[PDB]
DNA sequence: ATGGTGTAAACGCCAGACGACC
RNA sequence: GCGGCGCGC
DNA sequence: GGTCGTCTGGCGTGCGCGCCGTTACACCAT
């Protein structure tokens, strides 16, 4: 229940925190007691006993097995285990040993399994098999000799120990990246960073020194106030243990007084002028402890040296100076050389979780008094607190906040403050991460990281993931680690444009926001008498117009703002970003204020690190890219693409020199700030005696036609439809989107004859950008009122008319064209119905959905009704959409997978892959040809036997269970049309 | 002239100066709350009601009737009912659902509580302005009240007389709060203070 | 399959065979009206009020319970008394004030007229659909509903069973038909009418 | 320079519940 | 979690 | 006890990140 909750979570939280001696106080004070004596021997006796397991010990595990056997409970061969684990560090007599060694041979017990199932650590494991050999040395057991290697076919030639093979190294030297591990080593012992800020500061004055003086020894006085209430109040919650039960400041003396004094100092200064909700200041405090915790438990343990020497071995295979005795994948080096043990730490329940946190925002208010009103006259010098409680309305719920008081906000407004705070999650590794094992080790090096991205509980999984065989992730994991190990830096020029433009009114046309001095203002004034009725009407509707205007304003200069102080933070160095997936395969960057799934300013400040000579093929695939960043032209071959960027070479060299003072050619395109990147980096190149051997950093992007719909063409093949998507070969690429177009206006040309306001006041506003996400989601679920909502928007930013009637449109392709979509695409409607009537007779028998993926990722769907009913509806209307993004992950990541073995950088957004100028070809061939891998097996036979296998197992009744036999064996036919065409397709992913 | 603006209703000063017993009533989204005096600052009645039925999506009167007359039943008699008023108005586009529940509740025990008005014409329910309250107390900052948990912690634990009967059931109610505090039932002390103070005992 | 939608509250089935009397009651902005009927479709009393100072600012319970009382001293004593229930929307960020008003007249009445309720619970007022008397009458075009001044210029000015003496008295207060739109209010014998077809 | 303070009334559809069924 | 916004495939 | 055919209501193509504010605004005459 909740109090044994509680108590397992204290004292498994407190035999973590070597607090297991102070806290042997409470668990024979709650054995004592009589009507209490429930709920106490189920879970957390061998807690104790690993916990005193954990350290030496002199006759103290004797008090444990006693109150054990006063329970009549099993001891289940965990308590033997901490006998002999305390055996050690102590003169032993072996007296009655072999009476105790019959016990462990009596009683239905057995050696050999209990040195995985107690599960200890390495030293009391090692310490117990050091006890166990001193007496009788004819027992000992290998964990395993081989390791385990893949032996699926997709998955064959990747392991094979045949063949040459290329592996990538690093540009730096040795020592330069041991010094880079130490420097991000003691930038996340401290959990938070401080960064300058961009604003431009002007004018102190001496108020604003006197400010900043009175703040100090305001925090002075504040620091020793809050350290004297801390040790009172410890000093208050130490007496009740022995008259009573259930201390809460165990968990309060596991952090030192000066950590919780720095953390609640921080966290009054980040507190809005407005009041904040109690509860959540509350769990924003029980979970900063625990990752304070975590840090600190990880670094009094040791781990961080044996750490520090495994990362110094395994670096040398990353190293440009050093060399291995053969060559290996980064995750089989560290499964070798030995390895460390993750914690796997488990989160305490909430009712020791939430009153901590009420304890602490009890601690922090009722102690800090500052001297009275903070005016020029100080003639009151009383003491008031900083901060009351006020009782208010917010969301439609009645809620109490935590409000300051009006002198301190006053203060703080007064100074300018250009010093930033960030959490050190949200900044970019200084050092390369760590690989990608296990779901439960992670990348980086002391936060523990999750692989499966949840929104709010959803542990179905990481269950599904930890029941299938470790062999079937490795696939996936090496994909992670390698998009994991690529480096990165910063460009600076532009950087440095961006700042200037920052500092003096901005430009929001290029993104880049404007500050508050610039906010409209109405046009007039408000009058009292009331000189006419509708003038008093419409000055309430004008000046209630313009403050969503300017919190609109606010809020993004505030995200810019975080956005490019965190940019120049990172200047002069290189760093790292490690990577993470959803429950349907794709992948994700952790950081989210900075990486490459980002604006156009986030992305034009990224450059790679390490440099490939452009090679014979290097400058023609800059040029290529430059013209698609550009965005004029998407229909031409590369020919006519690639010529096109020698007309416009002089204004790549006038947008490269002078960027803001001449012609300003760069500005008007789709990505302005890339395009400029780019016209530097291919000015940089022209203008040298040899282009082939100059050094690059710029990536190179290659995108997909239609990834959702090209998958469909394969799984039952389409002659028809696979034309339409580029997976069969042509000289020009073929548009869905602008081919639907044609037909979709076709009668608005010939019936604003018969009369219409929506059809006349349109005239050219329909393109390929107003329909394609519509045209795109018919393959999978839609309806009409999401195409309506759909088109609304994108007629909302074209400024031509409002009379926003969207019908005309949702209606004329989904409906009037859908025959004529059912004849520009059908017989990818058959599976779209055959995977949705399947959907929904497994849900009307009370099942969620589930499979496994080609490569062998098991994908299940969470969405429940409000244990609980499987939604019918959200789960029929998401199963398709779900399907095709799971095979479109496979095939990015076998697509990377083979990629690596010939020696490439490679980087991978959904459906577009990032590399070098030089190493263009390699990828397009290997991307031609994993696909055809993928998908020349069979996946629907396999898909309907699992389903097969995994509901209509079970005869209850005779008419649903037939139904669904039925349902499930009837499999639509494949067409007649061969895979082995991919690999000459040039616009396949191109 | 201030007491326009402290009581709604205009009510002639010589019956306000022999008053006996009164009770005071402040509402809330999930529970409502009422103490009684008897003009020797003795508190012999204060209690509260939760665990409702209303304010989860249906707003029928016949629900209202029922819960009313339920918590109407324990209330005994006096000679006023001093009520709490509120600063929301109508122009708030949001924390309209919490009007609406205030406005119901007030006029049935406006409509209910008042026995003989369709005779005399004698009014016996009125208002009470909680920004004057808390003025009074100097609980007020930054145009906002605050609590008022620590002022009633020192009473119960020359103002206000207090016997002996109900001392240990508030004192389990502070106890109660100090695990997760309520203002309902700490804003009616205060306000019939601050009546026998202003109308009253001049 | 009617009733559960017709009247809001709940009551026994034989409860609503045997009756002898019913007040209908319907308000609006302005003001309110009523009638009475006798269990054999014969009308008693119809009258109305002539203008509030309420609806004019704030929002006092004061003066709404001086209105309230005022109107309902003049009442006569019947069975069952019934009013209208309007289905304006929470959700439409329009209409608050007028939804405001009608709650709390809702309110109001439930809690004046629905005297004896503490000693004996059975209800005495109820609440019936606007909607499903419009279907039956048909006049409803599927949104709105049209006006009502048909039913009672037909029926006034053998079923009817209007008594003699009051014929000169109902003539001339319907002689007075031209202003104020005062003849939408004649909605509630249209609602007893419906209410005795529907009870038995 | 400052608080004081007032016065502001836009539509389909299919799948779970409900009065009638047995 | 509610409301207003903005971005990526 | 078990149905239960039908009739009325509530979401509406799937996944992932960031910022802001809880009506103040405006008037006031000292
Ligand atoms: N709005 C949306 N709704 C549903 N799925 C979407 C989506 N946008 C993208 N997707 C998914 O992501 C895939 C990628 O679509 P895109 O690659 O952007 C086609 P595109 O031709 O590259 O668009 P573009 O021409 O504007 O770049 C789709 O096939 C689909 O699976
Ligand atoms: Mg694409």
């Amino acid at each position: 229940s909740g109090q044994q909750q509680r108590l397992l979570a204290f004292f498994k939280c407190c035999l973590l925190t070597d607090q297991l001696p102070l806290a042997h106080h409470l668990l024979v004070v709650h054995h004592g007691q009589r009507q209490k004596r429930k709920l106490l021997t189920l879970d957390m006796y061998n807690a104790v006993m690993l916990g005193w397991a954990r350290q030496g010990a002199f006759k103290e595990l004797v008090y444990v097995l006693f109150m054990v056997k006063d329970a009549g409970l099993t001891p289940d061969l965990l308590s033997y285990a901490a006998a002999l684990q305390c055996m050690g560090r102590q003169d032993q007599d072996a007296g009655t040993i072999e009476r105790c060694l019959e016990q462990m041979s009596q009683e239905g017990l057995k050696l050999q399994a209990l040195f995985t199932a107690v599960l200890l650590s390495e030293e009391d494991r090692a310490t117990v098999l050091k006890a166990v050999h001193k007496v009788k040395p004819t027992f000992s057991l290998p964990p395993q000799l081989p390791p385990p290697v893949n032996t699926s076919k997709l998955l064959r030639d990747v392991y094979a120990k045949d063949g040459r093979v290329s592996y990538p190294k690093l540009h730096l030297p040795l020592k330069t990246l041991q010094c880079l591990f130490e420097k991000q080593l003691h930038m996340e012992l401290a959990s938070r960073v401080c960064v300058v800020s961009v604003e431009k500061p002007t004018l102190p004055s001496k108020e604003v020194k006197h400010a900043r003086k009175t703040l100090k020894t305001l925090r002075d006085q504040w620091e020793k106030a809050l350290c004297r209430a801390l040790r009172e109040t410890k000093n208050r919650l130490e007496r009740e243990v022995y008259e009573g039960r259930f201390s809460l400041y165990p968990f309060l003396c596991l952090l030192d007084e000066r950590e919780v004094v720095r953390m609640l100092l921080q966290v009054l200064q980040a507190l809005p002028a407005q009041g904040e909700s109690f509860t959540t200041l509350a769990r924003e405090l029980s979970a900063r402890t625990f990752s304070r915790h975590v840090v600190q438990r990880q670094r009094v343990s040791g781990q961080v040296q044996a750490l520090q020497n495994h990362y110094r071995k395994y670096l040398c295979l990353l190293a440009s100076d050093a060399e291995v005795p053969e060559p290996c994948l980064p995750r089989q080096y560290w499964e070798a050389l030995g390895a460390p043990e993750a914690l796997r730490e488990q989160p305490w329940p909430l009712p020791v979780q939430m009153e901590l946190g009420k304890l602490l925002a009890e601690m922090l208010v009722q102690a800090t008094q500052m001297p009275c009103s903070l005016d020029k006259p100080h003639r009151s010098s009383r003491l008031v607190p900083v901060l009351y409680h006020v009782y208010s309305f917010r969301n439609v719920q009645q809620i109490g906040i935590l409000k300051p008081h009006p002198a301190y906000v006053q203060l703080l407004e007064k100074a300018a403050e250009p010093t930033l705070t960030f959490e050190a999650v949200d900044v970019p590794m200084l050092c390369p991460p760590l690989p990608w094992t296990s779901p439960h080790s992670g990348a980086f090096l002391l936060s523990p990281t999750k692989l499966m991205r949840t929104v709010e509980g959803a542990t179905q999984h990481q269950e599904l993931l930890e029941t299938c065989p470790p062999t079937a992730l490795h696939g996936a994991l090496d994909a992670l680690t390698q998009l994991g190990n690529c480096a990165w830096r910063v460009n600076g020029r532009v950087l440095d444009l961006v700042l200037q433009l920052f500092q003096a009114k901005g430009c929001p046309q290029l993104g880049v926001p404007a500050p508050p001095s610039e906010a409209p203002q109405p046009p007039e004034a408000h009058l009292p008498h009331s000189a006419a009725p509708a003038r008093k009407a419409e000055l309430r509707r004008e000046l209630a117009h313009c403050q969503k205007v300017a919190r609109e304003m606010h809020s993004l200069r505030a995200e810019a703002l975080y956005r490019l102080s965190l940019a120049q933070h990172l200047r002069d160095r290189v760093f790292w970003l490690p990577h993470n997936m959803d429950f349907r395969g794709r992948t994700y960057p952790c950081p989210p204020h900075f990486n490459h799934l980002g604006s156009d300013v986030a992305r034009a400040l990224l450059e790679f690190a390490q440099g490939r000579p452009l090679g014979p093929h290097g400058l023609d695939w800059l040029k290529i890219h430059l013209v698609n960043l550009t965005g004029l032209k998407k229909r031409e071959p590369l020919r006519k693409r690639l010529a096109f960027a020698e007309e416009v070479m002089d204004d790549i060299l006038d947008s490269a020199d002078q960027p803001l003072t001449g012609r300003k050619w760069w500005m008007g395109a789709e990505e302005p700030w890339q395009t400029l990147a780019c016209c530097m980096e291919v000015a940089n190149a022209v203008r040298a005696s040899d282009p082939a051997a100059y050094v690059s950093h710029l990536p190179v992007h290659q995108d997909g036609s239609c990834n959702g719909l090209q998958h469909y063409a394969a799984l039952g093949r389409d002659s028809v439809g696979a034309a339409s998507v580029n997976l069969e070969p042509s000289d020009v690429p073929q548009d869905v989107y602008s081919g639907v177009a044609a037909q979709v206006e076709v009668f608005r040309r010939q019936d604003a004859q018969r009369g219409m306001r929506v059809a006349q006041v349109l005239e050219g506003f329909i393109t390929r950008k107003v329909v394609k996400q519509t045209v795109m989601t018919v393959v999978y679920g839609v309806t009409r009122y999401g195409g309506r909502l759909q088109i609304e928007k994108r007629l909302r930013e074209l400024s031509d008319f409002p009379q926003e009637f969207v019908w005309e449109a949702s209606h004329y392709l989904v409906r009037q064209v859908f025959k004529s979509l059912q004849e520009m695409f059908s017989g990818t409607r058959a599976i779209q119905h055959w995977l949705t009537e399947s959907a929904r007779l497994i849900s009307h028998m009370g099942s969620v959905v589930e499979w496994v993926t080609p490569l062998g990722v098991p994908v299940i769907q969470p969405y429940r009704l409000d244990s609980r009913k499987p939604n019918t509806r959200k789960q029929k209307n998401g199963f398709p959409p779900n399907f095709i993004h799971s095979l479109d992950s496979s095939h990015m990541m076998l697509t990377a997978l083979h990629c690596y073995r010939k020696g490439l950088t490679f980087v991978s957004v959904h459906d577009c892959y990032w590399t070098h100028a030089a190493d263009v070809s390699v990828m397009n061939q290997v991307c031609r040809e994993q696909f055809v891998r993928l998908h020349s097996e069979p996946i629907l036979q396999d898909l309907s036997r699992f389903l097969v296998k995994r509901f209509c197992s079970e005869p209850q009744k005779i008419l649903e269970a037939s139904q669904l036999k039925e349902t499930l064996q009837a499999v639509p036919k494949p067409g007649a049309f061969d895979l082995e065409q991919v690999k000459r397709s040039t616009y396949f992913f191109s | 002239r201030f007491l326009r603006k402290l009581l709604k209703p205009d009510i002639e000063r010589e019956r306000l100066k022999a008053v006996n017993s009164i009770i005071s009533i402040v509402f809330g989204t999930r529970r409502i709350a009422w103490a009684h005096l008897d003009r020797k600052l003795t508190v012999l009645d204060w209690q509260q009601s939760d665990r409702w039925s209303l304010m989860r999506g249906i707003y029928s009167s016949s629900v209202y009737l029922e819960e009313i007359s339920s918590i109407i039943s324990k209330m005994p008699k006096a000679d006023f009912y001093v009520l709490e008023k509120t600063g929301l108005s109508i122009q708030n586009s949001s924390l309209f659902p919490i009007l609406l529940h205030f406005h119901i509740m007030e006029a049935m025990l406006y409509a209910l509580l008042n026995k003989t008005f369709a005779q005399d014409g004698q009014h016996q329910v009125l208002s009470m302005n909680r920004n004057a309250v808390g003025k009074h107390f100097e609980l007020m900052i930054g145009d906002s009240r605050t609590s008022g948990k620590e002022l009633v912690k020192q009473f119960l634990f020359p103002r206000v007389f207090f016997p002996s009967d109900k001392i240990v059931h508030y004192r389990q109610m502070f106890l109660s709060t100090e695990l997760q505090r309520v203002e309902e039932l700490y804003d009616s002390l205060l306000q019939a203070i601050a009546f026998y103070e202003l109308a009253v005992f001049d």
